[PDB]
């Protein structure tokens, strides 16, 4: 739907 | 920060770690990433990631509103899952890391982007357009399927809009000085028009700093001076097409006596403020419906002379005289006098930021 | 480079005024000036923002309808018209500069502009002693800021603690200078709007 | 949509070359679109950071941030003499620009004990025809402190700054009292 | 019959055989003459004839009204009286006949005009114009003086204004044909355009038809055809001036639909009713005031590619399509086809009778 | 190549008139096209004359202010408008055309139109016998022309001489015609517009 | 201006093989431009000459022309039979273009009697009320001749064209008479 | 003044 965000930890 | 996209069906997960790869003429950035496959509830066994290029575009013969014609000018495809042997790419240092967070069941992908190629251009809709984006924008896609001709469906496959942008070379160039010497009928004396700009790059938004200087012998007398900063686009899709666009005009009613001198410095500045009606300006790449800037000049390879697809985007200065009519020859005659100024309009190489969609949303 | 403003002062309520900040070293369609208000003894507040490259201008919700900004492009001023103030209106005034390509916080701040919206009128001081240790002398019922209190004349600058003037309920303001003589004078008080210099003495 | 900014502590102390953290918490997700800024009194706020990581230039590089979820930190590795302001913290994704409560950091000292002084109003104030009283408070640390007014609001306070030679603050609360008031007791 | 023109003080009188001098090209016919003198009452015992090709144009600069500048473009003398040892020269059959009937006190002249030399052309003037004819226009002078330098007197001199035209050749050439290919954008289809006219040689006042066949196959439609004849002049006094003046033009609603053909016949005619407001046109050689049509082309010495001076006129049909607008670029493009065919107008040798000065006089 | 006009008939006088001149084989542009008229017995004359090259139109000095010269280009057709037509305007108008490079003579002309301006209407021929060598009969108090005379239904060609007809002072026309006979009938007159045919005998 | 052009003779009579002379005569210098026209009775005039000396295309060069000054002659070599017709003469140098008045051409024959008859008004014209008397003169040569009426103008009389069979004229005077006049004598 | 005609006899 929409283009999420998230961290590489 | 990552950017990751799911397909609808969630079986399908894409991480891409930046939307604007910058182009460096010679060399453009690797556009890497990972795909996150579930092998149970697939049994395609078979995943494929495409790189798409393409000219969107409206169509007028069609009354149908929003739909458009797609024309691909650049197509590349990696197969993700299974690994496949042959396609045995180096992993980039965030690539490695996003393997470890997913699992074992996350593989990378690598493309490629060759040079002489366009950047993202976005022509500007008018009031009446509804449809999607209209000029030449990239694309990442990710699916599954038994093989490439199968027909894909809309749950299963993810699309996410990537940039090819260019920025301001850390070097400037000579400064843009043109000179004209018109000579007319009456009399042997030419009517001199010397322009000059003050640097050849220039950024979105800084003021465009125009010397004149009208050395007029002649027995005719100059009326009005009409400074204009032009867009030249080129489009080649099926042929070469040309067109203009004044993006940021200027007319002074300064006049010239005969056998006397001239000089003064004007100042332009383009901005899409005043610009919003020009329907078919170009502007740089939207992702969605964004407000973006007028479109930065593209930096040609060298003078290669290639016929570069896509939208290549250019800008000038024209300085032009009124003459004074009347006499012999009457109205008849075309005695304005006109010079020239080429410049490039690009943003300069940012430090960390990369460029943002609409930072203040309403 | 430097953003300079000018124009504030004291209105009556349901006026106007004009705030002209002057942007000195940079243009106004590569850069969006922002105005930033501030109430005396609380936080940063955004009230207006004017974007001269796309032509899009903003208004806090508190002060829609009545504050109008624009920018004037030839001599790089942004103005701001504000109309209908009210008294919760007071506060100081910045003007903030913005990169437009792209948004990286206010990193230019003006030097700052004082607003206030009051319907009193200038009123002169009024300086009573304080008996006794420390010796101490009130000043109340006066407007509008600041006042200039001294002990002796500048000749006792020891000890002294000259407390921040407050507001009370009746629209003027007060304040208490206070200094400490172990055994054992001379309040000089200055008001440069009334040019009235008031000098009392403390004895028990 | 407007986003509250809830910025904590309020106001908190510590002394030189001592960490100090400061959490913003944001009601909405803003991304990583976060600034941080110095107000010093009297004086303009001062850019810190932008994008709630990037150190803006010119910024000494003690200063530094970061981001988790919501949680924004501004922290201080060696908290230099002339670190002692106002911080605020920012967002600036969505319009409007929400700004933070702030946090004041002053120096520390060890407990002042306070003195209480107690001023009667002089004779001037029989002829005025307004009778007001004021308790001094002075170099008492830390800023709270408890008055107890005795012979019931309607009472006004002022609060002095860290004098530079003491780091002690100073309390002067007043009462005006009508003159039927005050000739009661 | 001859024309003869005597001087204020009546001393000098010269005879011309004609007015107009037929120019084929190749060789010009010469220019004949006889000078009847009184040498009992002429001191000055000399006789000089000069033919002169001047440029007499107004002035804008000056506010003086009438007064033009001069400019030679060449010079010939002859003495007749006394008779130059040196100039013997042959006798044409029209010039001894005048010898024997005035008697032993008249003497011939002969000019040769070199090829390579303008026609007489007129410039029109406009309505606030009050002086003399401006163009190129030849005159034959004749006086007595001591010496050429010697102050020439207004009593003591005549002058005739000869022309130099030139017809239409008997040789029909080739029909001039001419095609047009225009290219889009949005579709490889082309848009084909043909037009030819019916000869190469056309009469003043005779109809010019054009033919006009149009092979659309694009997607857009064709609004307005515009059909139009123009002037063209080149000016050559200093430097090269080139304008141009429509002196015929008309406009057709026809439309083309979509992956149709057309093909339709216009009539065109150029005269001088509706083009008496068009200052700067330019008109055959005037003797006085006469009225005179408009300027016949002039038939240029093969390819030799010369700086021919004076005025060359010539004249050529504009095919022009209107192409509807919209779409992707909107108003910005010009989508305009256009073709030109040249063609030739002059007159038709004459059997006998030169070209006359206003046979039904007012 | 062929001139030729219609329009002509009998008008009242003040009346109008219209002459088309439908020239084919040439143009407008290229020949100038005039207008001559030619009274019943008298000389040719010169009224009228437009040059549409270079937009000039001459009418002659009588026929100023009433006749009006126009040519429509479109069809090749030049047209003579005339109003406030008088008595003495009859005649036969010709159509005349010269060429404009250069005026060489009127080589082409029409094949003739007649234009009769009288104040009287249709009348009805009288036939009156004449007795008696030759044999005469005479027709009067009649108009328009023409009329057609015969003897014995045309048995009788031979020695017949009809002359022309005569104006009489009353607006009306007459004729007499004749014939010889030595020793020895039928007048036989036909009026086309009154469409009657009498015959009479002559007899001593 | 106008011109008026003197044409001489008003009408001439000459036999086949005869030399024809025409003069025409201009009130002011015309130069060289004046045409010349013959137009047969009930037919258009077709143009002969042009510029007073150059023949039309299609004419017999039988016809010819000269200038003298003013005087313009039109002759003719031979007089072909179908040469009997009406010559004009045309100068067009100025506006008006004015025409000559005229020359007509007749065939020559030897002088003829007038025979003369009287047809007395019929017994018809007793009812009518109008009377009128037509004296007869048949196969008469030339055209002019002399008519005298007795039993004074409101005469009228015409003339017939010249009959190819007896090359001669016709007359026929007629008088009309009220019935009060008729009656008197 | 002006140019007159005449014919060379």
């Amino acid at each position: 739907s929409f283009t999420r965000s998230t961290v590489d930890t | 920060r990552v950017f990751k996209k799911a397909s609808p069906n969630g079986k399908l997960t894409v991480y891409l770690g930046k939307r604007d790869f910058v182009d460096h003429i010679d060399l453009v950035d690797p556009v890497d990433g990972v795909v996150l496959v579930d092998p149970e509830y697939l049994k395609e066994r078979r995943v494929y990631v495409t790189l798409t290029c393409a000219f969107r575009y409206g169509r007028e013969d069609l009354d149908v509103l929003g739909l458009t014609f797609r024309k691909d000018l650049f197509v590349a495809n990696v197969q993700s899952f299974p690994p496949a042997p042959e396609d045995k790419k180096p992993l980039t240092r965030l690539q490695e890391r996003l393997i470890k967070k997913l699992g074992e069941h996350a593989y990378p992908f690598t493309f490629e982007i060759p040079p002489n190629l366009p950047c993202s251009v976005t022509l500007q809709p008018g009031p009446e357009d509804t449809g999607k984006a209209c000029g030449v924008d990239y694309e990442v896609k990710a699916f599954c399927a038994e093989n490439l001709e199968e027909k894909i469906h809309k749950r299963n496959s993810v699309r996410l809009v990537i940039r090819k942008v260019q920025y301001a070379p850390e070097r400037p160039g000579p400064q843009p000085t043109a000179e004209t010497t018109r000579q007319f009928l009456m009399s042997d004396k030419p009517l001199h028009l010397e322009a000059s700009l003050d640097k050849e790059i220039y950024y979105h938004g800084e003021p465009i700093s125009v010397n004149v200087h009208v050395t007029n012998n002649t027995n005719k007398t100059v009326k009005k001076i009409k400074i204009s900063v032009r867009q030249y686009a080129d489009i080649c899709l099926f042929n070469t097409a040309q067109y203009k666009c004044p993006v940021a005009m200027e007319e002074a009613d300064d006049t010239v006596a005969p056998s006397s001198t001239f000089c003064k410095v004007y100042t332009l500045t383009p901005f899409l403020a005043n610009n919003r009606e020009k329907r078919g300006l170009a502007l740089d790449g939207k992702l969605k419906h964004e407000d973006t800037n007028l479109a930065s000049s593209t930096l040609l390879r060298e003078g290669a002379n290639r016929e570069i697809l896509g939208i290549i985007v250019s800008y000038k200065v024209k300085v032009k005289l009124v003459v004074s009519r009347g006499g012999l020859l009457g109205d008849l005659a075309s005695s304005d006098v006109a010079v020239e100024l080429p410049f490039t309009l690009m943003h300069p190489k940012p430090k960390e930021e990369p460029p943002h969609r609409e930072v203040p949303e309403s | 480079v430097q953003l300079v403003e000018s124009g504030g002062g004291l209105v009556q309520p349901g006026g106007s005024l004009r705030l002209s900040c002057a942007a000195s070293g940079f243009n106004v369609y590569s850069s969006s000036i922002h105005w930033v208000r501030q109430a005396p003894g609380k936080g940063l507040e955004w009230v207006a923002s004017i974007s001269s490259y796309y032509g899009y201008t903003y208004y806090a919700d508190s002060v829609k309808g009545r504050f109008t900004i624009s920018a004037d492009t030839s001599k790089n001023t942004a103005y701001l018209q504000m109309n209908s103030l009210r008294a919760e209106d007071t506060a100081v005034y910045y003007c903030a500069r913005s990169r437009q390509f792209w948004y990286s916080g206010l990193d230019y701040w003006g030097q700052g502009t004082l607003v206030t919206v009051s319907s009193a009128s200038t009123k002169g001081p009024s300086v009573f002693p304080l008996a006794p240790a420390a010796l101490g002398c009130l000043v109340k019922d006066y407007f509008p800021e600041p006042v200039t209190v001294s002990w002796n004349s500048g000749a006792l600058t020891s000890g002294v603690h000259t407390f921040p003037a407050v507001l009370q309920s009746s629209g003027l303001y007060s304040l208490s200078s206070v200094v400490t003589v172990p055994s054992s004078y001379i309040c000089n008080v200055n008001h440069k709007p009334s040019n009235t210099k008031v000098d009392k003495k403390v004895e028990p | 949509s407007d986003i509250q900014m809830t910025q904590s502590p309020s106001s908190l102390s510590a002394s030189v070359g001592d960490r100090v953290t400061i959490t913003c918490r944001a009601s909405q997700s803003v991304s990583s679109a976060v600034a941080w800024y110095q107000q010093k009194p009297g004086k303009a706020p001062k850019l810190l950071i932008y994008s709630a990581s990037s150190l803006y230039s010119g910024v000494p590089s003690r200063f530094s941030g970061s981001r988790s979820g919501t949680d924004f930190t501004l922290t201080i590795s060696s908290l230099q003499p002339e670190d002692f302001a106002t911080y605020y913290c920012q967002q600036y994704k969505y319009v409007p620009v929400t700004f933070g409560q702030g946090t004041k950091v002053e120096i520390k000292r060890t407990v002042a004990a306070p003195s209480v002084f107690i001023f009667p109003p002089s004779d001037s104030q029989l002829k005025s025809g307004t009778a007001s009283v004021v308790c001094l408070l002075n170099n008492f640390y830390p800023r709270e402190a408890k008055v107890q007014w005795k012979v019931s609001g309607n009472s006004q306070e002022s609060v002095t700054e860290q004098d530079s030679k003491d780091s002690t603050y100073s309390l002067s609360s007043t009462l005006t009292l009508s003159k039927a008031d005050y000739e009661k007791h």
